[PDB]
């Protein structure tokens, strides 16, 4: 038995009408959810994105809806999200490795799906799967 | 600075 679920990351930036006192052009937001009608907290534990450097506690964690971070900025840069699983087996989490992108003459709007495929879940596992818009194939 |  396999049981495959959706996950949507993404994020929009746009150009500040004034930069900020630091220098700051932009505003953005990243986030993870699942698609529409589908409540991926069922089965997501939390999420850690891991900012750069420079903003403080870059260590972002997201332990409840909606999993995201917003800030503001003068810089794209790559960004590893990771998704933790309420699953007491391997797999516990995953790791994507994102692109925060910034249009220096307007707004992002983003969007890149990923599927996810858990291999003979437990059983409250994969009703957590199931509760959260999972397939059985 | 654009991308760091």
């Amino acid at each position: 038995c396999t049981v495959q679920v959706r996950l949507e990351l993404g994020h929009r930036a746009q150009l500040r009408k004034k930069p900020t006192t630091e220098g700051f052009t932009h505003d953005w937001m990243v986030f993870v959810r699942g698609p529409e009608q589908c409540d991926i907290q069922h089965f997501v534990e939390k999420v850690v994105f891991w900012l750069h450097d420079s903003f403080p506690k870059p260590r972002r964690v997201c332990k409840e809806p909606p999993y995201k971070v917003e800030e503001s900025g003068y810089a794209g840069f790559i960004m590893p999200i990771e998704v933790h699983f309420k699953n007491k087996e391997e797999p516990r989490k995953v790791c994507f490795t994102y692109d925060l992108f910034l249009n220096l003459e307007g707004k992002v709007n983003h969007l890149r799906c990923e599927k996810l495929t858990f291999n003979n879940p437990t059983t409250e596992f994969r009703y957590k799967l199931l509760r959260a818009g999972g397939v059985m194939v | 600075a654009a991308r760091k």
